[PDB]
């Protein structure tokens, strides 16, 4: 269940950063 | 827009990435959106790889039981464009790497219902002109 949490974390990070090398 | 439009969009997207040439007969507007999302999920994946050593594999062994927690967790603090693209790219990973390509099985329908309900339950269509 934790390993799942690592994924959501990695996805949130990439999601948030995507937002800027696409948000520009 | 229409909830049927978004249900149609998610199903068409999953079918396309599943190589499920068990086609459709949907419209031009749905197809250009599926295309944009396919392009975005690839650009997203590329960012994920540039930052991390591993890919999704390990965390999805039990996707049939945890997918909804992953999505809930993904949008626990905030909802934006990038995370919604991560939402679709996870789904694309399941069709491309986990499930069998070229055929629309019962697990695809499970993936589809899950993503369609979550996408709609959470008003994800409001953060997307992307």
């Amino acid at each position: 269940g934790g390993t799942m949490e690592n994924l959501s974390r990695r996805l949130k990070v990439t999601g948030d950063l995507f937002d800027i090398m696409s948000g520009q | 827009k229409s909830g049927t439009y978004w249900a149609t969009l998610i199903t068409a997207f999953l079918k396309t990435v599943s190589k499920v040439e068990e086609l459709d007969c949907v419209d031009s507007a749905v197809l250009v959106d599926v295309s944009k999302i396919i392009t975005l999920t690839q650009e997203f994946r590329r960012h994920y790889d540039s930052v991390y050593r591993a890919d999704y594999g390990p965390a999805l062994k039990n996707w049939k039981r945890d997918l909804s927690k992953l999505f809930t967790s993904l949008f626990v603090d905030v909802i934006n464009s990038g995370r919604i693209v991560g939402f679709f790219d996870v789904g694309r990973y399941v069709c491309e790497e986990v499930l069998c390509p070229g055929s629309w099985t019962e697990d695809h329908e499970l993936l589809n219902d899950c993503m369609t309900h979550f996408f709609i339950e959470n008003n994800l269509m409001n953060h997307f002109p992307l």
